[PDB]
């Protein structure tokens, strides 16, 4: 028989429902992985390919409604050629609270008075462009702002903020990281930024 | 309420990432994949009868399951003794909002009675008429509207 | 059957350890328990231990719990001391921190908030209380909404507290926090 | 409901009439003329909530008062026994009138289930709290 | 000592709350009684008179408000001269459960085609006028109707009906007894008429 | 222990009498109770009577009643039939009476309702149902608002019952009542 896969993993970025997973041990030339999608309210689950290759095969295109839905189930099965192992596939609905989230954008301005942010929330093409992420999560909304010199930290619940260096001058790096206040969801580290006050 | 609108968020977050600590052991457990999810909590219960309701399953997740899911498997059990606790802080900051604002009056309408056991027995059963008239008073509201 | 007495829990930011002074002698030695008000079960939170000073951090934020409790030998029980705890209002505030500037030009203070012990993520208290503000109050000054923006040599200087809008609360005060006065 | 008001003036003679019956053995006994006159009826425990205090008021009635007054003199009993069961019947009239099994299907599973869904209740009481707060 | 009122109780017609009692046996000419009230709420009673003589007294100036008002509750003491008895009570508290109904007037017509009757509802001036029959009873009033020759009942909701003597001849003599039908409080054969439609 | 069967119940206008046939032999005589729903408590409301059919027109006339019975010897218990009431909608109409006309040159009929044997009050079946009206049916025919008034020698004559609106439902027909045609 062929082993079983070792790992089977979902990584469910915003609206990036990347799956990731190991592989067989001792994956022959022959070998392939499958990739599959489930939806919770869904009875069984969906598929993604006869063959990946890959180790992990999107599944974000069926899994647009993850956000929304009820829950997902996944899975990735390896396989080579006419023998077949089985699958490995995630025990735990597929949320996004299992989802780690992201924003879409941050910034850093400097004002007359005062200093000023304001960031973006992530909105990703592929998702059905008339609902981001800003729109699902519309009265609770937390994410922490780091900011340190080149070479300091709050919780938040509105994408722009303004700091210390309003009327000051210096180099200063921020990183935000978003959360739900309902939710604990693990945030992803969201895209950097910095300014020069001077 | 008693600025329970200032604490909406940390409740239940906390009982969100209360319930993340057994989660991994649940969701596994549970993996027929079967989708009761309590759907109707947000799709019904509207009226003075079914609005209680969802409250009900509120006291259900607090009572009914929570300390039994705690012992169901015991080296994990402050996670779901976590879930009673996480639910009785929100149905106390609940009802105290006509989801859940209560009255107070209904008790003075029974210790009263109370205050003189012997007597009251007898005043409770003599003051009927009047309980009569009440629940009449209303219903000729009831009808009109 | 003396019981034990004196009870004091500083709850200052929820870090809710207990203490009852367990009596020493001869008949204060033998089993005890610390029963919570648990979900539906009313549950003894430990088992006897010799020390009286048994932790009730773990108790919810924003409820109440009864420490319902005993202590007993083989055939009979020493009297207990069931304080109820209702820790976002039963509770203490404990000293915010801050970060605290140099310069001689001007001085800062940013203003932090005292922390739940939670050993599982970590947590700033502002999540528990919502109208949280820090007041400094020492030889008067009062912090603007987070951190606080904007003399000659004074040794009266800066004290801080957790404080919340509302319900105005003093944390421990920070007074050892001084600052630098100037030319 | 059940064209129910059409019974409803005939259901209150019925209580009405059938108090009198015991009226005049416990108004007659009750001489420390205590003054609580349930004000709070219809000046209370109405909207939507407070009505329930009331369905309260009638198994207070039915079950608390009745069998303890009903030995508090025993001779004659069936004058307060029908009386119990006159309101009883106005109460089964309210629960067919304006006034789970699936999971207990599957008790070995729903022990895991009820206890991995809370997450899902949790997006749920958020989502009704907030309609239940805007209105 | 001397003896206590045997029996305190109410004839209460349509406005006419005349309190009744029985008197003292063998009283003497200087024998008087007390009269006395109370209304639920009060803790403690009214006084009407040191001495009533009469058997009887009128209460309605101040149980006007007998309607809205929970009830009312009375006693008697009997006196002679400085030395008093103790009082007599309204076992049975006075409310409006109490009242005896009745109707203002009724008539007897013949029209072209038919017989009618076209009741009137009391009230009384002492009564605030603004309340009468109709206005306490709103939604409920019901009264049998009794149509007799001078030497025949039916129950009906309406103040006013037609019968089969509408094409008929004979002498034909009417009562009305009115009720509630959600109360049962003991109406009273109202106000005769009488008519000959021969 | 042959028990007693065949029940039929008579409710006609709420006359709650039921019959079972009580059985002679030797196992089928001693004593039997007949429980009910009482509003909590659920107490017996009739002792041993040699007929089965103990009287229950007590029970109320808008609920409803359970009918818990069983029969027994002293050492054995014999078995039982719980019918459930609810005498408004349970239950068979009378057969309507009238007020009858003898003028030959016309009839008429005020009509008249069957009336509730209350030990206590006096009461008609019109009264427990409001919206009560008549329906005369013969050689189709249906009464006036409230009574009727007013051919060839015909011996097809009046027969009455009760109605209901929407709960079409038909008492005993008034059939004997014959009425007589003339010249």
């Amino acid at each position: 028989e062929l082993p079983s896969p070792p790992s089977v993993w979902f990584e469910a970025e915003f609206f990036h429902h990347i799956l990731h997973w190991t592989p067989i041990p001792n994956q022959s030339e022959s070998t392939c992985y499958e990739v599959a999608l489930l939806r919770y309210g869904i009875e069984s689950w969906n598929s993604i390919s006869n063959c990946s290759q890959t180790l992990s095969y999107d599944l974000t295109a069926v899994t647009l409604d993850l956000y929304h839905s009820n829950g997902y189930r996944a899975r990735v099965r390896a396989v080579d050629g006419s023998r077949h192992s089985n699958w490995t596939v995630t025990n735990t609905r597929f949320s996004v609270d299992e989802v780690t989230l992201t924003v879409g954008s941050v910034n850093l301005e400097i004002h007359n008075g005062f200093i000023l942010g304001k960031i973006q929330l992530p909105r990703p093409k592929m998702a059905p462009a008339n609902d981001t992420y800003e729109s699902i999560f519309s009265h609770f909304r937390e994410y922490e702002i780091a900011i340190r010199k080149v070479p300091t930290h709050k919780k938040v619940k509105h994408e722009n903020f303004s700091l210390l260096t309003s009327g000051e001058v210096g180099e200063f790096c921020v990183q935000v990281k978003p959360s739900v206040a309902s939710r604990s969801n693990k945030g992803m580290w969201s895209k950097e930024e910095c300014i020069s006050l001077t | 309420c008693t600025h329970f609108p200032g604490y909406l968020p940390n409740m239940l977050r906390d009982l969100r990432d209360a319930f993340s600590r057994v989660k991994t052991f649940f969701q596994m457990k549970d993996q027929l994949d079967n989708l009761l999810l309590k759907e109707s909590l947000l799709e019904d219960f509207k009226g003075y009868l079914g609005c209680q309701a969802l409250s009900e399953m509120i006291q259900f997740y607090l009572e009914e399951v929570m300390p039994q899911a705690e012992n169901q498997d015991p080296d994990i059990k402050a996670h779901v003794q976590s879930l009673g606790e996480n639910l009785k802080d929100l149905r106390l900051w609940l009802r105290r909002l006509p989801c859940e604002n209560k009255s107070k009056a209904v008790e003075q309408v029974k210790n009263a009675f109370n205050k003189l056991q012997e007597k009251g027995i007898y005043k409770a059963m003599s003051e009927f008429d009047i309980f009569i008239n009440y629940i009449e008073a209303y219903m000729t509201m009831k009808i009109r509207n | 059957v003396p019981p034990p007495e004196n009870v004091r829990m500083n709850s200052v930011n929820f870090k809710n350890i207990l203490q009852w002074e367990s009596p020493a002698f001869a008949k204060g030695q033998l089993t005890f328990t610390a029963q919570y008000l648990s979900y539906r079960i009313f549950q003894d939170k430990c088992m006897q231990t010799t020390l009286t000073e048994c932790d009730f951090s773990s108790l919810s934020k924003y409820g109440d719990h009864t420490l319902r409790v005993r202590a007993e030998f083989a055939d009979e029980h020493s009297d207990w001391v069931q304080i109820t705890f209702c820790p976002v209002d039963d509770t203490i505030i404990g000293p915010p921190g801050m970060q605290v500037e140099v310069l001689a030009d001007s001085l800062h203070m940013r203003f932090l908030a005292p922390k739940i012990e939670n050993e599982y993520e970590t947590w700033t208290m502002k999540n528990v209380y919502n109208s949280w503000t820090y007041n400094v109050q020492y030889w008067q000054i009062t912090p603007q909404y987070d951190f606080e923006v904007l003399e000659p040599w004074t040794t009266y200087c800066v004290q801080v507290r957790g404080f919340l809008p509302d319900r105005n609360k003093a944390g421990e005060w920070s007074e050892p926090v001084c600052e630098q006065t100037t030319h």
